């Protein structure tokens, strides 16, 4: 038995439905993260500047 | 992580066990050593062999001679003296041989704890053993033949002679544990299959070893 | 990175326990991942989590988790300065209990 | 990796087996030892050829001697002189032949870690070195001959006769463990199936042997 | 590659394997040899007949007789002189037989790397063979046939009567483990029984040769 | 290719195993010999008809001979005069009767690559050439019959005794082995059943031939 | 068991992707190489000219 | 040409290990190819050539 989760990058954070309903990769919650094409990787940080 | 290319111990073989099963993460480490004491257990159940076993004299005083606590199942039994073999027997027999005293063939029961010899035999040995005395072995008294209960490991540099001679061994049977605690049965099946046909090449040997010389099948004495 | 109350319906009824062994990514570049898992015995609740593990890209392939609640959740977290890892993917092995 | 063809020492089958389990990386050559390690030890646990049997000169101080640690089976021993083969009995034997025994064959029995005899034979060492160029057997000295476990490699260049004759044998079983880390669980058997074929091809090239001059009876009559 | 009709040797079979097996890459050929290695080794390990077999003289010089590295197993064994077949038995009787000295059914046996015969024979060799001596076949001494290991291929050109006789049976069997290399079993499986039947013909062969002529089941002679 | 009716030669057969399989490309067509050589060599390996036999005179010099290089099996062995078919014994036998022998019927036994006889006979080979118009046969000579190998082909117009009789028996027996190289696993067993049924075909024509005349009892009584 | 990879001209390089998640015939790196329609084969060299 | 870490998900699942023997084109023309083969253990390596 497996749950391959693919394509992680399809969509992001929903609301408004149920946590059971989703799709496997109806993936649901992000902070500082960032979902382009396929794929999931940290988003810009924040620094200074003068 | 890593080993050495033998495994002499603990001290790795807690970690190389985790290792054969690739995916190491601590809710499964921290029972690793749980994993051993089953299988270890599990196997001194029913394992029996010469390195475990044990010399030792005996105080019979008044025949209530006792139990020791490591003890587990006996091989052989006898006096440092003239080499005489006892044998053993059922109460309901040396209950007769009392109400029959007249034991040259001396016989021996298990009464829970203790050791019954029909004989009022008198072997001994020092009180609580400070010593100070090798006494001539305890003035040569009888000697015990039996198979001990080994220490359970409580020490990575701690260590057995299976170790030295048979790991895999013990890597096997834990892996059994170890892979019933997270549900992967088929390695299980496999795991135990090879743990059993590891074990039974030993106690093979053991028996190729018992008997050799070829012995008749029992000189008939007259006498 | 977060996603409560997995019930893996595609593929075997919700109420069952399903025993949890691996997540088994697919990741991309170097960093460091910390990853959770969870899980409550009630489709309503955010479940407590049962452990946690850090991932490191070129070392480990996938990690280990043990669970068998039927809502599983898993938390991933990335807090590494020089880390600029990405995932394609997941593989959640596991397998199934039984239900009351 | 590559290999030599004529695959001879512990250093080139560690590389071989990484080359027929194809895959090379951290968490399984550095496994390699140990899994050599499990393979001879299950392997040595029963096998007996004549190529691992061993000499030895006894010490029996009174009727008794020590079992040497390299020991694990026992088979035909002798005198240096004259022959007579000794042959092997019970403890409850042996001790009822002292008791009333107060030309006459030769028997022996084990209490655990030690060797008896009822004759209370008297046998000594080589009186060993000095100038050292010969080994001078004493007077009144037995001959042993038992099967002794072979030394763990733990050393590259180190070989045994076993890579000599058949190097796919531990090859094979060495890959059945291998496949157990990764549960290759058709490999298992492949290996498994191969090796005991190899394995069981020992015996009988052996008891063809040690019949094979001249198949007949047994002229052994007493008078 | 290419061949010839003829397969006479190594030096074209190591390449007509590799054809056989169409894809001939070589992290594969490399390992050819190996493969040859571990076949002809799985065949001589049981495979018994003449072309392999050898005359010899022996030098008893007090019954230690030794064995030589060569060996196999033995078919029979005798005298130059008069045709004297020995026969073989265990030390338990040969000792025996010295404890009763009075001889003319020799009989001999193996203690480790040792021949022994009852009777204190003195056939001779010279000492190591710088010859310059036929000596009559070193004084027409006993004379032993018995089946030897042959050599291992170590050459191109190098040969043996299999492949002047019987090759395909050689590319069978190590088809096998080169398909045991690479993971293809049902080709494994048609290799080795192929191998198998090929064999088989020949054992049958053998035995259809020995014992031809009608000979009685055996002439009881009374003396 | 192409190839005619009456298949008789060893250059039609190697086009017509290319028809048959009817793939014609350097990788298959190259490895033909080998092909029919080793259907050729499981075929004769156990394979025993009259038109492969052959006679021979000995050269027996006292009571010994040397196997002809070409030897297979054994049959029949007479004497040019008078008959007095020989029979065949152990060399635990015949060893017996030189010594205590110091109208007599004949034994012989196998030493090796030698022959031997009992009676010590002495035989000469025919006296040969000079004009050569005849072979007179020498007083004194034996005669004896027994199973050859066939030569190997080795050239295209070479012909067999097989292919004038069943040349379909090679085609399909060759064909098992073309199967084996390009794994045609359905193609191997259906060659191989038609080949023995083939193959088998011959011997149920041998033993209803030697015991056709009249099948009667033995009439063959010692007075 | 079988992987086979047909139609290799159907799509050239691809990034922003999972090198797991990639179609079949969704295979990538070229350098030098030259797809069209359903073949792959070397792009044409640079030679001087005067 | 290359392509990195093919995992054959679309036959069997990802982290079985998978005996290859034998790649099968189908070239069309003239020339002469050079093929090479390689693997890593995790997902995320360029694995080392065999």
């Amino acid at each position: 038995a497996l749950y391959p989760i693919k394509s992680l990058g399809a969509v992001g954070v929903i609301a408004d439905q149920a946590p059971t309903d989703l799709a496997p990769n109806a993936f649901t919650n992000a902070i500082n993260a960032r979902f382009v094409e396929q794929r999931v990787f940290k988003t810009g940080g924040n620094a200074p500047l003068s | 992580p890593d080993v050495q290319y033998p495994i002499n111990t603990y001290g790795w073989l807690k970690k190389a066990v985790a290792l054969w099963a690739d995916r190491d993460d601590d809710e499964f480490v921290n029972q690793i050593p749980n994993f051993i004491n089953f299988a270890e257990k599990e196997i001194y159940r029913n394992l029996r062999i010469p390195p475990l076993e044990k010399e030792v004299y005996l105080d019979i005083k008044d025949g209530v001679a006792y139990i020791p606590p490591d003890y587990l199942e006996a091989q052989w039994m006898m006096r440092a003296k003239d080499g005489t073999i006892f044998q053993v027997t059922s109460p309901e027999e040396i209950s007769y041989r009392r109400q029959h005293g007249t034991n040259q063939p001396v016989n021996f029961a298990r009464f829970g704890s203790r050791f019954i010899f029909y004989p009022s035999i008198e072997a001994d040995t020092p009180y609580y053993p400070d010593d100070g005395s090798p006494l001539i072995p305890a003035e040569n008294s009888v000697i015990l033949s039996y198979y001990a209960d080994p220490p359970e490991f409580h020490e990575d540099t701690d260590t057995s002679t299976i170790l030295t001679i048979a790991p895999e061994l013990l890597l096997y049977f834990t892996l059994r544990h170890a892979c019933l605690f997270v549900q992967d049965d088929n390695g299980v099946q496999k795991w135990s299959a090879l743990g059993k046909a590891i074990l039974d090449e030993m106690v093979e040997q053991n028996k190729k070893q018992e008997y050799s010389g070829s012995p008749i099948a029992i000189p008939n004495n007259m006498t | 990175l977060e996603r409560t109350g997995i019930d893996f319906d595609n593929v075997t009824n919700e109420w069952n326990q399903k025993h949890i062994n691996r997540f088994r990514p697919q990741t991309t570049g170097s960093g460091t991942y910390i990853f959770e898992a969870g899980g409550s015995q009630f489709s309503n609740e955010y479940g407590h989590p049962h452990t946690s593990k850090t991932y490191t890209i070129g070392v480990d392939r996938h990690v280990s988790v043990r669970l068998n609640h039927p809502y599983l959740f898993y938390n991933v977290i990335d807090n590494d300065v020089n880390s600029n890892a990405a995932i394609n993917g997941l593989t959640i092995e596991f397998a199934v209990g039984g239900r009351r």
